[PDB]
């Protein structure tokens, strides 16, 4: 009943009070507590504030502009309070959200016109509020982003982004185009779809812009002035209703279609959002708003939400604000960038360097296989001008600072070297030895090494200071992370460098102590080794590829397995064995090694030679090989689907830990972030690391129950899935 | 378990087919109203105060079967306002379930006779007019795994090893089977021709069947439901459940699947004092029925368990059994019933069946029944099981035995 | 040959139509709810040997449409050999699915079921299913259709009962219904509903006005005489009650049968199956009937099927404690307690429909579990239960406290 939070009993003012003599009032919008404005307490009780000013003074108020003073327009809700909610608290989170609803519904039906003038970013509550205006200019400035992202935190738009986007663009629309994947547009884009109405060249236009709307509103629309569509008698939702034959024929396929989407993974924001928007289209505004508090409030007290709330947000900003940077190093611009190696990695590597603004040297062994490295940005380029993100004259600038060359010479004036040829030390050191004298004195020498150790590389070189690990992952253009790997000799100097070119790049970087395996190439082996030896124990090879999907994977395991090439994984359990024979062991060999080795003498060795797990033809995958199911008596072993799940996602969270616990890993938030962007951890795990902390299944929640369900996989299918002493009590 | 229940008429209208066909002009309540003039013109002098409910299956109740068409049928036909009226929806086995529902009440002995049977016009009312909430409500759809019937038919094919020409001979099969029965002269007696206002012909066959098809025809076919597998995800919703399946083999298609069709049916059942009274000879006896189910994401093997029951309900053995009838939805749910149970092919779906006649959802039970009730007569044979597969994944059977 | 026993009956709080509590609430949740109510009062019960689940439903369309209690047993868990089925005869719905299940039982064929019905009339409203009856005109024009209302102020008409009789009763079943919530009557049988989070939306019977008073409701207008001058339904009905020279429209608002939300769930099995699994029978299914009456009134269905039950159970007016029949409207309960001499203190005891609520398919449901509770609370020994149906049809049913 009331706008504001409590009915009985001291925060600051957020909102700055101005009605001129036209009688106009604009609500700007400052919160004096931070950088930028939040769904606080604070807000709260401002805006509610102002709302019972607005309804007082009716009689001389003609119409409301919403604006901000800080960078932003308004950045959502507030995260550090979202994340401590717990399901007792369901009854607190869903009042808030209802207040929060309660002010910008009276703000929407005041009887005259509300503008938002969005002069910088709206995501999320921000957004929210500017959907409850009758009309909305955003300022064409740069860095300015609008949507509603909740879900890509385990969340929805619960200040009525779903009830409002469903009522502007009917389920499907909102659903695709906005609600399900949290897409962030520019405000050129914002229009093109309509979640703006009219842009402006800068931020000093926008108040003068809106208020001359009002007054035009007032004129030429004095009966529809302040009246959204939805609250007019002959309203009809675009698409129609869930009653309407035309959407009913077609509505019992969107659940299956995000389903399939999803591949089944435990990820319940997205399922919670359909459910809300159709649930909403069959009542009322009013009860549409309030079952869209309902699910908000299932969101935020699950554990999913707190994953992703602590993955995407948190972890991120410890990581993109230096946490593993060296402290106190100045920036050191780079010039030219000489990538030995036109692979699919080198010539990724050289793409995402052109694409930044950097002038490269592609090098291989022959000009022809340097020529077709460059072809690789060509096919990109060319899918770029028919999709039409990016001009011909900007597509022929990034080609052009490629130079694909085949001589050691072309080399001169390059002060960042990135090597990606094959995994080999003395090669390395052989192709390093011809380059070490040719490019810059204070040239860094990176490579792109999945497991040798760098600290071994590094003596192959001269100055092994400027020596360091920059770990690309494939697809480069597409993977977002970049494992930057320290060496013994390896100083704080070249740590910036790489750490301020990977943020060149557009990239996410982690910093990770030298070890074989590293953090990313180690913990993605227990995974593929955990699949293999499902198949060897006899498990049909389409259950464990569809518990790999369920699980969140983006691949599934045996189809990962030839992608990275079986005769790979064959030299990295030869080296590990060595390490422990030469030092007077036994070496323990994993389930998977078998399987391995069975799938090199049968001459399948992955997708390079033609033949895995699946079958290709025309370069493309068929489908699993049918001989595999009689090689490794498939169907013989049926575990449930959870235990395979469980079995790929624990394999890798105790990985993990063993990584924290070596020193490997200095963070978890790296441990996370690496996880997810560099080997595709499932996202509402919110890491490997996370994944622990933050576990869930039919026996509990945190770590005890972690270990819990790690010791029921122990005496089920092999010691390696005991929690190590640092997990324990 | 006391007072047996006995069928005394069982009857039912041709079946006409979806596109420019011959019903579309009728009011699915004519259809039901056309059977009711057929029973007083057969029993000229029986007491319709004595007749206590009339029990409809219907699968879509909306628009023309909307509010309650039995009462509807009840009060338009002139039948006393005292024969009640109910409609019920069991979805494939609402017509049979119909007939158990009234079997059940004259047993309990709190009702004497009871018309039962179904109607449905799917050209007027096409399937899923009605909405619902596992296929309409996401919450419901997406924890339910709702998936169509028919992917589930090709789940069944793939599973059991069912080819696509194995599909394809079933099919031919009940369209010969179909056709003999019709030459025959079978169905002369049960299949009551829908008239008009003046009594002129409507239709009077199942203007569904294709006599002419042939093996080469079918081949030729293709799938009916690749394109609703693949742009809904039903596919893939399956095979989450069934992860030990990499692909579905879509096997069937608009020649080797029931029909959609309109037609009604109507079955008089009630104890021997009523039958007595009233001067009616009883046709079969409805000895036992039941109602199982199986996995609703492959939905369509639900007969089998309820088949199972039923038998040892009546203490009975698969080889007691004269005349197996299972509603032919798709071909694959046919050849897996008869794989599971080890059915004598001679005695399964020996008139043909829905692939060639239709299946008409909410009448296809009853009209099924009145077939062996007229083919247990024929032959001069003893018992008769009748069995549907349910969306859902339901299961209803029930054994009839000569009289 | 078997005997048919009640081990549970409960509903939920009957929501009203505007600014209802349930609004937000789809009829698939009702249902469920008072499913896994259910399994806490029997966690131990073994649902494999539930055989099937039989909701009543008067409009099966949207949210209510395609098998709800199938939908009902697939979405809470319910093994999927349950089965599930919708039926709908008009008002007395909720009770042919416990007569349903009775006699299901009595034949030998089902062990244990699970009856009851559900209406969201402020989702799903009443007539959103169409049908011939009403939108067919030639089937109209011969059934001489005719809404319930014009059939109950004709009941009045005929009858004698005045705007104060009809008020009179109306303020009965508010003080009853009111007594009964404020004693503890309705403690266990009537289930919260909450949502997805455990959080309260409905727990109480929130169409109630226990403040009613004789002045309140003579203010209020006949509710049912513009669709009477709107429709022409007066003169039609006057065509076949050619005697009567005029209807008095007596019924509003006041007195009438409101419309909300709810369901109710009944648990029916035989003896040896309520013995395995550890369940108590509170009252025995004694006999049921069916019958009717003039589809033009409407409205007297209830007393030849009332006297049909009691005859094939061997039984009197005299033999019955408690006598339940629908409130559907205040002339129809008027009319069957002269027909049949009921005593005033032993009919519908604990109000009715006019205070609490008439939600369709689930009424017939809901008012059996509050005689098999009054019974117990009063330590009687035999109900009658019955209520008035559209097109003329009439359920009765009459249970034994065990
Ligand atoms: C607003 C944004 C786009 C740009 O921010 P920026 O200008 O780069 O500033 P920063 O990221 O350094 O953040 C600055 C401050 O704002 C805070 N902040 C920003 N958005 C916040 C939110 N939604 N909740 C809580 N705090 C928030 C940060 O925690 C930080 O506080 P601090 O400086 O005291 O540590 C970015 O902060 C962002 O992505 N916000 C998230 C919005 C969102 O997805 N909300 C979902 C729930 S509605
Ligand atoms: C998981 C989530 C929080 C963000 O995950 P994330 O951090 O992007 O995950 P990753 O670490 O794998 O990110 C690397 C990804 O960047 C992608 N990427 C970067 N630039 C890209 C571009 N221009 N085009 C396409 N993909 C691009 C890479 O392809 C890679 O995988 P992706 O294509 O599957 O996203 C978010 O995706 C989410 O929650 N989505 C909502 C649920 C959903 O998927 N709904 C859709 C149903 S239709
Ligand atoms: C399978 C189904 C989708 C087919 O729909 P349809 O394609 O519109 O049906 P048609 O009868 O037109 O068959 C398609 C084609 O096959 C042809 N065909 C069908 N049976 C044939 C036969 N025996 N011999 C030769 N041709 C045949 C038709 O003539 C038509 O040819 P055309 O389209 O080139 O003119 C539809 O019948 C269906 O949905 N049935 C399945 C059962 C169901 O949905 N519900 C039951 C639930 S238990
Ligand atoms: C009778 C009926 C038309 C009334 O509908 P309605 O006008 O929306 O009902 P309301 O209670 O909202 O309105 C009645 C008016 O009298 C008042 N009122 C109702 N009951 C009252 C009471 N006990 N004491 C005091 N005032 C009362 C209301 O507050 C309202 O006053 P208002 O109009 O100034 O707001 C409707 O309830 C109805 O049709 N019910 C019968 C069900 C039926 O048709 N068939 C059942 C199948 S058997
Ligand atoms: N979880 C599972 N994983 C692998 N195969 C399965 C699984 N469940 C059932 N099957 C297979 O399904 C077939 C029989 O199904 P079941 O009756 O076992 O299924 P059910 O477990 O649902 O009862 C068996 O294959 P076959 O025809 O080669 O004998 C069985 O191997």
């Amino acid at each position: 009943s009331s706008h504001h939070h409590h009915h009985h009993s001291m925060p600051d003012n957020t909102i700055q009070w101005d009605k001129d003599a036209d009688g106009i009032v604009t609500l700007t919008m400052d919160d004096p507590s931070g950088s930028t404005n939040v769904m606080n307490e604070a807000y709260i009780e401002s805006m509610g504030k102002a709302v019972d000013r607005l309804v007082a003074e009716k009689d001389s108020i003609t119409g409301v502009v919403v604006a901000s003073a800080k960078k932003t327009f308004f950045a959502g809700g507030d995260v550090k309070t979202m994340i401590q909610a717990r399901p007792e608290d369901a009854g607190d989170v869903f009042n808030t959200v209802e207040t929060i609803k309660r002010q910008l519904r009276t703000l929407e039906t005041l009887g005259k016109p509300v503008v938002a003038a969005i002069n910088g970013a709206a995501l999320g509550g921000g957004l929210e509020i500017a959907l409850a205006c009758h009309h909305r200019i955003a300022a064409d400035v740069k860095g300015s982003q609008l949507g509603l992202p909740e879900v890509t935190l385990g969340l929805l738009p619960g200040g009525g982004g779903v009830t409002r986007t469903v009522r502007m663009f009917g389920i499907q629309n909102a659903f695709v185009s906005v609600l399900a994947q949290g897409t962030r547009f520019k405000p050129a884009k914002a229009k093109e779809i309509g979640l703006v109405d009219e842009l402006v060249a800068t931020v000093e236009e926008l108040v003068p812009a809106a208020k001359a709307w009002i007054k035009e509103e007032l004129k030429a629309n004095p009966d529809g002035a302040g009246v959204q569509p939805w609250d007019k008698k002959g309203y009809k939702m675009p698409g129609g209703t869930p009653s309407s034959p035309g959407l009913a024929a077609i509505l019992p396929s969107f659940p299956s279609n995000l389903r399939k989407q999803l591949k089944g993974a435990p990820m319940p924001a997205p399922r919670a959002i359909l459910a809300a928007a159709v649930e909403g289209a069959q009542v009322d505004f009013d009860t549409a708003s309030r079952i869209e508090s309902r699910y908000f409030a299932s969101l935020v007290t699950g554990q999913v939400a707190k994953n992703m709330m602590q993955a995407f947000f948190f972890d991120l900003q410890a990581i993109n604000a230096g946490g593993s940077r060296p402290e106190g190093i100045g920036k050191t611009p780079i010039k030219r960038i000489g990538v030995l190696g036109a692979g699919m990695m080198g010539a990724g590597i050289a793409y995402v360097s052109a694409k930044a603004g950097y002038e490269v040297v592609l090098k291989d062994v022959s000009l022809e296989a340097a020529a077709k490295g460059k072809g690789y940005s060509e096919k990109l380029e060319a899918k770029a001008l028919e999709r039409g993100r990016t001009t011909q004259e900007r597509s022929d600038a990034l080609l052009a600072r490629i130079t694909p060359t085949a001589d050691a010479a072309d080399f001169k004036g390059v002060d960042f070297v990135i090597e990606a040829v094959f995994e080999n030390q003395e090669l390395k050191h052989k192709v390093f030895g011809e380059i070490e004298d040719i490019v810059e004195p204070n040239a860094i020498l990176g490579s792109n090494t999945s497991t040798l150790p760098i600290t071994g590389l590094a003596t192959g070189v001269k100055r092994q200071e400027d020596f360091i690990g920059i770990h690309f992952f494939s697809p480069v253009d597409k993977m977002p992370l970049v494992e930057i790997i320290k060496g013994e000799k390896t100083s704080d100097e070249a740590l910036a460098r790489v750490f301020d070119y990977t943020l060149a790049i557009g990239k996410t970087p982690i910093v990770v102590n030298d070890s074989r395996g590293f953090f990313t190439s180690r913990v993605i082996g227990t995974f593929v080794n955990e699949a293999l030896a499902m198949l060897g124990e006899g498990v049909e090879p389409a259950s464990i590829e569809q518990a790999g999907s369920q699980a969140g994977y983006p691949a599934p395991p045996l189809q990962l397995s030839d992608e990275l090439n079986l005769e790979l994984m064959h030299k990295i359990a030869v080296a590990t064995r060595k390490g422990v024979e030469d030092a007077g062991g036994t070496y323990q060999p994993h389930p998977a090694e078998a399987v391995v080795e069975k799938m090199i003498e049968l001459g399948r060795s992955g997708r390079l030679k033609g033949a895995g797990f699946y079958e290709y033809a025309d370069g493309k995958r068929s489908g699993l090989w049918p001989g595999l199911r009689e090689t490794f008596k498939s169907g013989s072993s049926q575990p449930p689907l959870q235990d395979m799940i469980d079995r790929m996602l624990f394999a890798e969270a105790l990985e993990t830990q063993k990584c924290l616990d070596e020193g490997v890993l200095t963070s978890t938030a790296d441990a996370n972030i690496g996880s997810i962007m560099g080997i595709g951890f499932p996202p509402w795990t919110g890491g490997s690391a996370q994944f622990i902390v933050g576990y869930s299944g039919p026996a509990g929640t945190g770590k005890a129950a972690f270990v819990a369900r790690a010791r029921e996989l122990a005496a089920a299918y092999g010691d390696r899935f005991l929690p190590p002493e640092s997990l324990l009590s | 378990m006391s007072e047996e229940a006995f069928i005394y008429e069982a009857i039912r209208t041709p079946r006409g087919k979806q596109k420019n066909g011959s019903l579309h002009e009728v009011k699915p309540l004519s259809l039901v109203v056309g059977l009711i003039d057929e029973l007083r013109k057969r029993h000229p002098d029986l007491d319709e105060n004595l007749i206590s409910d009339v029990i409809l299956g219907c699968v879509s109740p909306v628009g023309d079967q909307g509010g309650d068409i039995a009462r509807a049928a009840v009060l338009a036909s002139g039948m006393p306002v005292t024969s009640g009226g109910v409609q019920l929806n069991r979805f494939c086995a609402s017509g049979l379930e119909a007939v158990n529902t009234a079997a059940q009440k004259v047993r309990s002995g709190w009702d004497d006779l009871v018309l039962a049977g179904g109607v449905e016009s799917m050209s007027r009312v096409p399937m899923g007019s009605d909405g619902g909430a596992m296929g309409l409500d996401p919450a419901t759809n997406y924890d339910v795994m709702f998936v169509p019937q028919s992917i589930g038919a090709d789940l069944i094919a793939t599973i059991e090893g069912f080819s696509r020409e194995d599909v394809d001979a079933y099919a031919l099969r009940s369209q010969q089977k179909a056709a003999e029965a019709w030459s025959g002269g079978y169905f002369a007696k049960s299949v009551v021709p829908v008239r008009d206002q003046n009594g002129l012909l409507i239709l009077d066959h199942d203007e569904h069947m294709r006599p002419d098809t042939t093996k080469e025809g079918l081949a030729k076919l293709k799938p009916a439901f690749e394109g609703l597998a693949a742009l809904g995800g039903f596919d893939d919703v399956a095979l989450q459940k069934y992860h030990w399946v990499e692909k579905i083999n879509h096997v069937h298609t608009g020649g080797n699947s029931s029909g959609i069709v309109d037609g009604a049916a109507l079955v008089m059942i009630g104890s021997a004092a009523a039958g007595k009274l009233q001067g009616l000879t009883p046709r079969a006896r409805i000895v036992a029925t039941a109602t199982s189910g199986a996995d609703p994401v492959i939905m369509l093997t639900g007969p089998t368990p309820a088949t199972r029951k039923v038998l040892d309900r009546a203490g009975l053995t698969v080889d007691d059994i004269d005349l197996f009838e299972l509603n032919e939805a798709f071909a694959s749910v046919v050849l897996k019933f008869q794989k599971d149970l080890n059915i004598p092919d001679e005695k399964l779906n020996v008139n043909g069946g829905a692939i060639a006649m239709g299946h008409p959802l909410g009448a296809t039970g009853a009209m099924i029944l009145g077939t062996m009730v007229d083919e247990l007569e024929r032959r001069n044979a003893r018992r008769a099981l009748i069995t549907l597969c349910i969306g859902g994944g339901m299961g209803v059977a029930t054994i009839i035995e000569r009289v």
